[PDB]
């Protein structure tokens, strides 16, 4: 049991960090840096990604931590605090003399009500009304600096994740890191920033003979003896008589010396995942070679094509008036720390939108969503027959501690209001009487923005249980390879 | 809770160190930098920017007056013993029970209280001579012996208005900064041009023209390499200088044609000509172009060819082949002035040069470098003054009234916030608190003195540092900007709401 | 200075002891004597009085409670809590630079100011029943287990009203306090008579007597010395009890001359006769006193004589050569008491006996001694209530009312002493904070509501134990005696001035 207890203290101390790190009040550390400087963030995914454990429990931690990332850039303070609350209940495991396998099964079991239990709490949202919307993003955006341009905000985060889905597939698959390629371009300030309705290219300009504005483009996507098929793989592509020729792998020096006597843009060093974006933007195809190109890689239906310096810099936009399963965000600031915070906090608001386009589900946060579970369970727990009930009720009363922090953040007597919190679950219904961030009493979530998606609480409890099994599973630590 | 009790011990330490420093009637702390070089100075941002300090929790609050001195340049001693007072006071709140978050909305909401209160004290009137020496008095006071307060008053303000003028945006770069050694501290004194370090090396020069044009330039009249598809065809060592006649004769016919220019454009009597190449001549050069009367200076910075532009109006020339008289400035008395190490050149008497120079003179490095600290602190002060034409009363007047205002305000935006209000009106008592200390008179009395004075209008007293009475800093010409203020209500109380939020502390790799 | 530092906090980790014992929902210490006494008891005075603590500082902080109590009776602990709170918001000031002779004269400033406060808002109701039960309930909430509250409640306060009448002063040794054990904690109640510790033991006795008139008597009825010029002098064992015979009739003649006064005084039916002589007793003398419907009680106290002649009215004997009619005294039913194990004499129905009996009943010694103490510090609470026709609300509201008058106050004499009015002030508002976390609410917020009370009118606010929002402590019944915050501010300054002004410590042997 001693292997036992020790992913207990393992993993409690790592919740002891965060626990007061939750919240819009939440708590900032102080992490002392090995050559005398000091880190003040609260974020609680930077602060552990940089604190080195010893213990191979708390490690694991880290590594889950980062998968959540992922999926939802917020609440997996969550996430390791109910884990290690799960696990911090020690008298289940070693006093009682209890197997690991019986409270498996116990939370196991748990896990099944709890996912039917948010549900029954959940409601339809509107994707449609972009006010209705504005209330569930407006989450994130309060606490920032983008609170001055939040109506910007939500229309560059909620219409780009509208042109990633792609619903004639049945599935609705959302894919942020392959369709929402965010890019930066220097000069002009937040209100400057938009979404291009199409591909944007990083690619600078390199020689001046380059077609600079065209309003109708073609894309082609693909001593002696040296030069013949550099002249030859660069001959066969003015057949179709292009304005930017946008190759794969790496343009030789030689080969652009025909690129700028025709004077069409020459672009390189492109992804596959780029291309298709572009051939399903203006109807071309990707061709494996120069030499073997045929009349459908053309640029019908591209909207321009323009190389203009912007803020110092080129940028080939080749945007059309089409959604081809993909998107580009542009984003202005003046400088590099205004466009550091825009960049990143919609990154936060932008991965809501995913998970209420998935699943149109929201849930009452503030701590209404966990006194709304952990009141289901108790009362089951009466009328459950066998020895995994004692478990069972472990579980109603760990996940009291998320609304517990929150009050204490506050400052405000937590066990007066979250005792006095469990007779408004109690006895009027479970989906309103919240508990209020910034204020600390109680209210009710259909009046206030504080609904989160249901996607970010199933993979909370999935992975917070997981972790939990995960680590009572483990018994002995082997060393060796 | 322990954990947040060493960032409050830290913070009281340096309060307790930059508590001396503040005012003229406090002290002076001295810079060991290891190497042979020794500073003194009473500026914060020069105790804590260059000084590295022991704890590793002050050396965070080293980098508010890095950002502070970017904002406004000065404030930054009083805003660290705000700082410290704040958490002192709080400390005594947390040890019952309270929460710190509690505490910062408190803050939170005496910010706005404080800040609303600053529009009232805040006067709009017109800035003039008159007003703006009571402003440079205030502040040169505190980086000097107390004699050097009337000498760098008139030169900080007059430099201000020189460069300014018809609402124009006013910057920093116009005025240059240059030191001298071999004199007293007491002849501080202004240069209506620039003052150049390298001078010309030719007895032959005049020492002094009335009046003489400027022609800017950046060729290079030494023995120069070749120019056109050529190179040395020799067989000895004989005649390589021949063809070092070669290299040269592309220079020697350059500076014929400088002749000209001058013998074209005024090359009459009581008339002169000065030369402000920035790259070398040579001495066969410079003996061609002395027998004409023509001053040519070499070897100069980059920096005064930009500024030379903007003085003289000169165009800079890149070749002496499209030599034309477009490109020429103009200078009133050009000399140069005989100093016991140096010599250096002078192109004083211009009409709008717009750019003057402040020549600051001491006779070690140390007191030479002070100086430097106390123009750049009180030139800002100068341009917040006038840049915002509102200032405020100083001698503690704002923090006292302002004071007086949280302790009669009710709480608007929770019940317990309240408690953060009134210790953040015990902190800005702090000031007068210390002034008190430095100028030796009971700490106390100072305080209760200036409190018990109200009447039924404005009525705004502050600290007298000489006998300690309750003295109106307005009268008596005590003026501080707008904007210094303001930046204190928003940086003492946003740095002490990230001291107090910290609950634990993790070695990371420490 | 540092001859202070060691004195202030001294004087606070006195405060962090004694201030989980203040109120009802406070917490307990205990005594180890060391020897096998073990107690419990919130009373400042208790823990500090009998307690040993081992700093010589808070010894001196000590006697003054001691003082304290025998002035007041009650309030001992929050004067040490001011105490603390003084020095903690001196020390702020004196790290400043500030000497402590100025902050002295800004406490003399607001303690003057203060005891001006307390003229104002003092309430003079009237003595009665109803408003002193309010009074009691708020002395003895704080000496028992929130159980005997409305038990010794009307015990009290019925008690003080036997024994004032004619405007005669009160007097604490009316009141005789006896203790029984075998029996629960609950049946504490009044005893109207005087209750007596060993009585009559024969089974020839009477049950109860309806009427009786006591004679009061001091005769030595055991085997005592020779009365005449003689002695004992014998041989042997048979010749000594010859001499038993001849000393013997220096007791057994007493016997019958008790008799001879039944049938004179009162000799026929319905009536009684009840002995009450201090010395032991023969059981000859029992037996012949016991068939006549005599009761016959021995081994008393010598108070109990005392309240004994005032119980019935007769006069104290010493001889019953000297018996006459004129010491007999009359009283009503008497009877026996019966506990589990012993038994008791009970006199009670008096006719003018101007001294009741608190009789308390528990079934510990340890439990007992609590109550043994609350009932002193209970009656001598509405012994001030009466004799101080003015009182003043409870709840901690004079505290928070304070504040409110000494904040609105400029020294009339200097400026610098206003920061020692600035002290006074944020040290009366410790004892809301104390409760505030005795009650387990937080200690600020209960704070802010009862200070934001305000209205245009006199309003009294205090602090609500149970719930934590403004109560009014006039509305709820809690009141305290005016002589009691008059000796707070009056007692708290004096020692806060004594301390402050301590130079330097010297050890002196
Ligand atoms: N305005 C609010 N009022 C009450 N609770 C809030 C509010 N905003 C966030 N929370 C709570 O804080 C928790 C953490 O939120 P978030 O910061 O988005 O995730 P993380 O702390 O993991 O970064 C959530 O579980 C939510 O219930
Ligand atoms: N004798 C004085 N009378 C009135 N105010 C003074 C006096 N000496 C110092 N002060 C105040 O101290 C403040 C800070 O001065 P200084 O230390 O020179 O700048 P900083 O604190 O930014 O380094 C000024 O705003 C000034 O009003
Ligand atoms: N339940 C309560 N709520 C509020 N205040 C109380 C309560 N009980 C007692 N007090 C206050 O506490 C003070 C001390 O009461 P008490 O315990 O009788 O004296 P001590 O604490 O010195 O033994 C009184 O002045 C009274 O106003």
């Amino acid at each position: 049991r001693k292997v036992q207890s020790g992913n207990i203290n393992a993993a409690k101390t790592i919740a002891d960090i965060i626990r007061t790190c939750l919240g819009p009040k939440s708590m900032m550390k102080m992490l002392l840096d090995p050559m005398g400087g000091i880190v003040m963030t609260n974020d609680g995914n930077a602060i552990l990604r940089e604190i080195q454990v010893q213990h191979p429990a708390a490690k694991s931690m880290i590594e889950i931590s980062r998968t959540q990332d992922e999926e939802v850039g917020d609440g997996t303070t969550s996430v390791i605090i109910l884990a290690g609350e799960m696990l911090s209940v020690a008298e289940h495991f070693l006093e009682q003399q209890m197997h690991p396998t019986v409270v498996i099964s116990a939370y196991r079991k748990a896990l099944d009500d709890m996912i039917s239990t948010l549900k029954k709490i959940s409601i339809p949202v509107d994707i449609s009304d972009s006010d209705m919307m504005l209330n569930i993003i407006n989450s994130s955006i309060t606490t920032k600096a983008i609170s001055r341009w939040s109506s910007l905000a939500c229309n560059i985060a909620l219409d780009a994740v509208k042109m990633v889905q792609f619903e004639e597939n049945g599935r609705k698959e959302i894919d942020i890191k392959k369709y929402a390629r965010v890019e930066k371009i220097p000069g002009g300030i937040i209100e400057d920033s938009c979404v291009l309705r199409g591909v944007m290219i990083n690619k600078d300009v390199t020689h001046p003979r380059m077609r600079r504005y065209i309003k109708n483009p073609r894309i082609v996507l693909l001593l002696q003896m040296e030069e013949e098929y550099i002249q030859q793989l660069c001959e066969d592509i003015i057949q179709l008589k292009p304005d930017v020729v946008i190759t794969e792998k790496g343009i030789s020096d030689l080969a652009q010396h025909y690129l700028m006597r025709a004077n069409i843009t020459a672009i390189r060093r492109v992804r596959k995942t780029d291309n298709n974006r572009i051939a399903r933007a203006c109807g071309a195809r990707i061709v494996s070679r120069p030499e073997e190109l045929r009349e459908d890689d053309v640029g019908t239906g591209a909207g321009l094509l323009e190389i203009k310096k912007i803020g110092d810099e080129y940028f080939t936009f080749i945007t059309d008036c089409k959604d081809p399963k993909a998107c580009t965000i542009l984003l202005r600031g003046a400088s590099k720390e205004i466009l550091s915070e825009v960049e990143r906090n919609l990154q936060d608001a932008m991965q809501v939108c995913r998970n209420v386009l998935l699943d149109p589900q929201l849930v009452p946060g503030g701590g209404a969503s966990e006194m709304a579970v952990a009141h289901a369970l108790t009362e089951k727990s009466k009328a459950m027959t066998g020895v995994e009930q004692w478990p069972y009720r472990a579980v109603a009363q760990a996940l009291e501690v998320i609304p517990r922090t929150l009050i204490q953040n506050c400052g405000a007597s937590t066990i007066r209001l979250l005792t006095s919190l469990r007779a408004k679950h109690t006895q009027e219904n479970c989906e309103t009487w919240g508990v209020n961030g910034e204020t600390g009493t109680l209210v009710d979530m259909k009046e206030l923005g504080i609904w989160e998606p249901l996607a970010v609480k199933l993979q909370t409890y999935k992975t917070a249980v997981e972790t939990a099994v995960l680590l009572l599973r483990i018994d002995d630590i082997v060393s060796g390879h | 809770q322990a954990a947040l009790a060493v960032n409050i011990s830290a913070a009281r330490g340096l309060q307790d160190v930059l508590r001396t420093n503040l005012g003229p009637k406090g002290t002076m702390k001295m810079l060991v930098s290891g190497a042979g070089d020794i500073k003194l100075t009473k500026d914060g941002n020069v105790l804590l920017h260059e000084m590295q300090i022991q704890h590793p929790t002050a050396s965070l609050i080293a980098k508010v007056a890095t950002a502070q001195d970017d904002i406004t340049g000065d404030g930054t001693t009083s805003n660290v013993l705000i700082i410290g007072e704040l958490l002192k006071q709080a400390d005594l709140y947390i040890s019952e029970g309270l929460h710190p978050r509690i505490i910062t909305e408190g803050f939170e909401a005496a910010k706005e209280k404080a800040l609303q209160f600053l529009e009232e004290v805040k006067v709009s009137r017109e800035m003039d001579r008159e007003t703006l020496i009571d402003v440079a008095r205030t502040s040169l006071r505190t980086k000097v012996h107390a004699e050097l307060a009337d000498v760098l008053t008139e030169a900080v303000v007059d430099s201000i208005l020189a460069i300014k003028k018809q609402d124009e945006p006013i910057d920093l770069f116009m005025i240059e900064i240059m030191e001298m050694k071999h004199k007293s501290e007491t002849d501080t004194s202004l240069i209506r041009g620039l003052v150049l370090d390298h001078g010309a090396r030719h007895p032959d020069m005049k020492k002094r023209v009335e009046d003489a044009y400027i022609l800017t330039c950046n060729v290079s009249l030494e023995y120069e390499k070749t120019e056109v598809n050529s190179g040395f065809f020799y067989k000895s060592a004989e005649e390589r200088e021949k063809l070092v006649k070669a290299e040269r004769k592309f220079i020697e016919d350059r500076v014929k044609k400088i002749i000209e220019l001058k013998r074209k454009v005024c090359g009459d009597s009581d008339k002169g000509f000065v030369v402000i190449n920035q790259k070398g001549i040579d001495p066969f050069s410079l003996d061609a172009l002395s027998k004409e009367g023509i001053v040519a200076l070499r070897r100069a910075k980059r920096r005064n060819m930009e500024r030379l532009t903007l003085a003289c109006g000169g165009v800079a020339l890149n070749s002496f082949d499209d030599l034309s008289p477009d490109c020429l400035g103009h200078a009133g008395l050009v000399y140069e002035y005989t100093l016991g190490e140096e010599k250096f050149t002078f192109i004083e008497k211009c009409n709008n040069p717009r750019s003057v120079t402040l020549l600051i003179k001491g006779p070690n490095k140390h007191t030479l470098t002070q100086i430097k600290d106390a123009v750049r602190d009180g030139l800002r002060a100068v341009k917040n003054a006038i840049d915002d034409g509102c200032v405020v009363p100083g001698a503690g007047a704002v923090e006292v009234a302002m004071a007086e205002a949280l302790i009669k305000h009710k709480p608007s935006v929770k019940g317990r916030a309240q408690l953060g209000v009134q210790a953040f009106a015990d902190a800005l008592l702090i000031i007068p608190k210390v002034l008190a200390q430095n100028s030796g008179f009971d700490l106390q009395e100072t305080l209760v003195k200036i409190q018990a004075e109200h009447s039924e209008s404005g009525q705004l007293v502050g600290v007298d540092l000489n006998t300690g009475e309750p003295m109106v800093a307005a009268e008596v010409g005590v003026w501080d900007n707008y904007c210094v203020k303001k930046q204190l209500l928003h940086s003492c109380t946003v740095i002490a709401t990230n001291i107090l939020l910290v609950d634990e502390i993790m070695r990371a790799g420490m």
